[PDB]
């Protein structure tokens, strides 16, 4: 199911669901980054992996990410996708976030590319518990940069777009079931009254 | 477990049933 | 292909891959099918012998536990001067899983379902705080709750000569003991109970849409069998229900906006993000920025 | 009484060592397949890692209240070692510890060397938790307070429940202990848990008549079966 | 024509390669017993070395020379391979190089890549021989001089004797090279002597009608099979 | 001991475990 990753102020309704690259003047650029704290607020909760995990407290098992490349036949490019596991800070240079866990995509007939996030933790759970910064609940970061260039002839739009997805592998689990934060209440609904009439 | 009452509807909970078939989701393809 | 799971697959060790023609991490999403990428694939793997279990996520467990459906308020007095509005020692309800939000979001992840449903009824009372009185005691009260098929014929008032239950099943129990309980079979005229329905009751255009009474459970009818005392009372009935026996057909996207009605699924969202009209997660300032980056110091 | 021990390109000898101990009676090793967790490959560098380290020498002093480190803190900077930790969000190791002080058949004295397994540490006459830097001293260690009651309200009389030995200048001249995996989970990040302290307290005070001179203690740690998952930037305390 | 590589927790995917080159038809082994000379054992990291890195890409330009990098010294001070090399006297391995450059099916140009054995490189219209800070580039490379004499009075035009391939914008866009170790002696000191050369020299220019863009050339290494020996404290350039 | 319940953590608790080895808090040494 697909990622909001473009949670910003400035997108509306169906623009929250892509991501738009263009070509740069200059080398090694970060394009964009992801959270992976699957219980919080972001651009993972509402997916299918996101809401049924939300019911649950504790959670175990590897994750893939799927992208789409939506521009014209006529659009090359090569990106680099990396994963970096916990201790620190996002990486913010090529040349740092290589030496994690990575897939280097080249664009053509086949439109898709997967990243595994793989399984790599002290414990046999992680814990939805309500600090993003804690040793039992943090999960690294996702970042994405250019590998040579976005590079598209004069008749094609200058702007292509990615399409993010996520889920889970059959290695997965889940438990401690909870009420679900993403539904409630403070009143009495419309109609609920004449029920009683 | 313990059932005293006729129709077999007053029975306690299944939850014994762990087969599964993901592909008729995940790869509904020919 | 169906197999019997009872715990999380097991990985294999793997080695360093370079060969011609074969790229396990490409993908064509525009078929409709999910990646079968495998991490042995992806990265250099150890072998994992995998322990963890999955029952917890068996969908009898998931729907399987006891929720509140109603909650209903009424004066036990002299109604002698009431006006017609008023719940004269008893009231009527119609059965539905859709008042309270938190059994109704579970429920809609479904399209059809087949269960039995365990029905659990708890009473509490207290005593009029008017200026007139102190406190007294408190009564340990008969109860009788009649079940009533839709559209059928209920009780007009306290003392009816409907409460005399020649066909109909009725449970009477008191105040001071255990909640009272019984099991509704699945009752449905088809083989499973729509949870939506994108169509219109009867033959003329002017019905309901999305209501389907095929699948309304029925009345509730609940009285106090005891006559009136000298003083007021304020008593309170909860409905609880558990389904069991479950069968579960074609999952659905998870409601996002609050709900407005119980007899429709109208929207109109937060004013500002999370579950806006407009912006269902929260924002951040880029999509460059990292909103819980850990500081080094 | 005479000892050889060899790991690496490293060997030490001793002439007046009294036997060896085995922590529980166990001895390291690798993590098994049906105990493992994290599914990538594991660094395993072996003769690299798997080495003593000698720390700063201390002086025994009339009056010294006694020493502690923390493992793997003490090493986290030192070597290869440090190299792997600061690279990798996951480690596990066993340690080998060897522990030295000589003196003449004129001196007395007594220390107990014992190593305690998550010894969380108290604050005295305050409410308030030991900070970052209470805790966290890395190769240069720290002295005990209040040894007698081991810096946390229980008692130095019956310390000996954990592994131990000890050093009597009449006696011997080195203590020598082995330490396996220590942990509720099957593997940890390095730089925010400590699986051991190594304590050296003074239960008998030095003492002679003859020439004065400066008596050091020393302390040489082994890594031993070390293995590092989750490779990627270096990150540093 | 379609290729997957997957080396540690590393993978690169191309959907237009042309085959890949085994340099004199070897492929990388660890030294055997009966090739041997030093005695202690030696590290062997596996996947904490053997992996993908990826240096800064260059701007393909109308007037462009040509680029090259040297091995090892171009990744001396790159990730745990950096650290291995500069706490061990002795070091050996193959390398797996993989170069990438796209462009339009309006765009027109062609590169050779080539790996030369000792590139020992010559000075133009002096006597002197090269400095050190001539030859000593690290990870930014340098650029030819006269790339029609290979800066070494040769040829360019004979180059093709050398392990190499062609990109061609109208056919592909990566080039593949697998060296193996490539020395007089079963291992080396890495602070002194290159085994390996990596030269990307634009035989036919850059050129199109169509919208002008920045069109980069971007080099990712993989050692292979890596041994070090004779460990001692960190020495860097 | 009786026991109706469906998950095995619900029972009684158990006293049956006679097995010591004092020696390897006793006689740690090799």
């Amino acid at each position: 199911s697909m990622m909001e990753i473009n949670n910003t102020e400035s997108a509306v309704g169906m623009e929250r669901l892509k991501v738009d690259i263009s070509a740069l003047t200059d080398v090694d650029q970060l394009l964009f980054n992801i959270p992976l704290d699957i219980q919080l607020d972001g651009p993972l909760r509402n997916t299918l992996v996101g809401n049924i995990s939300r019911y649950y407290t504790h959670w175990s098992g590897s994750l893939e990410m799927t992208f789409m490349f939506c521009g014209s036949f006529m659009a090359t490019g090569k990106l680099i996708l990396c994963y970096t596991p916990p201790g620190g800070s996002c990486p913010t240079t090529r040349e740092t976030a290589m030496l994690g866990t990575h897939v280097v995509w080249d664009f053509g007939l086949q439109s898709s590319v997967t990243l595994i996030i793989p399984w790599i933790s002290g414990s046999h759970y992680r814990m939805f518990n309500n600090d993003a910064k804690s040793t039992n609940a943090n999960v690294g970061y996702v970042t994405c940069f250019m590998q040579t260039n976005l590079i598209v002839p004069s008749e094609s739009s200058d702007t292509c777009s990615l399409i993010g997805f996520i889920a889970a592998k059959d290695d997965f689990s889940l438990r401690l079931m909870r009420d679900s934060p993403d539904i409630g209440q403070l009143d009495h609904l419309h109609a609920a009254e004449a029920a009683y009439q | 477990q313990i059932n005293f009452y006729k129709d077999s509807y007053a029975a306690s909970a299944s939850k014994q049933d762990f087969s599964q078939d993901p592909s008729k989701f995940t790869e509904p393809v020919v | 292909i169906e197999s019997i799971i009872k715990t999380a697959t097991d990985t294999v060790k793997s080695e360093i891959n370079a060969e011609l023609g074969v790229v396990p991490s490409l993908n064509a999403v525009e078929t409709g099918a999910t990646s079968n990428t495998e991490p042995e694939e992806a990265i250099q793997t150890r072998t994992v012998i995998n322990q963890h279990g999955v029952s917890e996520t068996l969908v009898e467990n998931f729907l399987s536990r006891a929720a509140l459906v109603s909650k209903r308020s009424f004066e036990y007095k002299d109604h002698t001067s009431s006006a017609a509005q008023t719940d004269k020692n008893f009231f009527k309800w119609t059965i539905n899983t859709r008042s309270f939000v938190q059994l109704r979001r579970k429920l809609e992840l479904f399209t059809y379902l087949r269960f039995d449903a365990e029905i659990t009824i708890l009473t509490t009372v207290a005593v009029n705080g008017s200026s007139n009185n102190t406190y007294v005691g408190l009564p340990d009260l008969t109860l009788q709750a009649m079940f009533v098929p839709t559209g059928a014929l209920t009780p007009e008032k306290q003392d009816s000569f409907h409460w005399q239950s020649g066909s109909n099943a009725s449970v009477f129990f008191k105040i001071s003991d255990p909640p009272a309980r019984m099991t509704i079979p699945f009752m449905c005229i088809n083989s499973a109970y729509s949870v939506f329905y994108d169509g219109f009751a009867g033959f003329e255009k002017s019905g309901l849409y999305g209501i389907n009474p095929a699948d309304t459970i029925g009345n509730l009818c609940v009285r106090i069998v005891n006559e009136h005392q000298p003083v007021g009372f304020t008593v309170t009935v909860r409905v609880y229900m558990k389904p069991k026996h479950i069968k579960a057909w074609a999952p659905r996207p998870p409601r996002t906006l609050p709900y407005m009605s119980i007899a429709n699924a109208n929207y109109k969202g937060k004013g500002r993000a999370p579950n806006a009209l407009n912006a269902i997660i929260g924002n951040r300032d880029s999509v460059k920025t990292m909103p819980h980056n850990i500081v080094t110091t | 009484r005479v000892l050889q021990l060899k790991l690496g390109n490293s060997a030490i000898v001793t002439q007046e060592a009294a036997n060896y101990c085995c922590a529980y009676g166990e001895w390291p090793n690798y993590l098994p397949d049906h105990e493992a967790v994290a599914i990538d490959k594991p660094t395993q560098p072996e003769t690299a890692t798997d080495r003593f380290y000698t720390l700063r020498s201390v002086k025994w002093e009339a009056g010294s209240t006694g020493w502690w480190w923390k493992l793997p803190d003490a090493l986290n900077n030192i070597g290869m070692f440090g190299q792997n930790v600061q690279h990798h969000y996951l480690y596990r190791s066993g340690f080998l510890i060897h522990v030295q002080c000589n003196a003449t058949k004129f001196h007395q004295g007594a220390l107990l060397v014992v190593a305690i397994p998550e010894h969380q540490r108290g604050a005295h006459n305050t409410n308030t938790s030991p900070g970052f830097d209470d805790i966290m001293k890395g190769e240069e260690g720290g002295t005990f307070n209040h040894p007698y009651v081991l810096d946390d309200g229980t008692s130095l009389a019956c310390a000996t429940i954990f592994p131990h030995q000890w050093i009597n200048l009449r006696t011997n001249n080195s203590a020598t202990i082995v330490l396996p995996w220590m942990n509720a989970a099957p593997m940890d990040f390095p730089l925010r848990h400590n699986q051991w302290t190594l304590a050296i307290i003074p239960v008998v005070p030095l003492g002679t008549r003859t020439m004065s001179s400066m008596v050091p203690i020393t302390v040489s740690i082994a890594p031993m079966c070390c293995e590092f998952n989750g490779l990627r930037h270096a990150i540093t305390q």
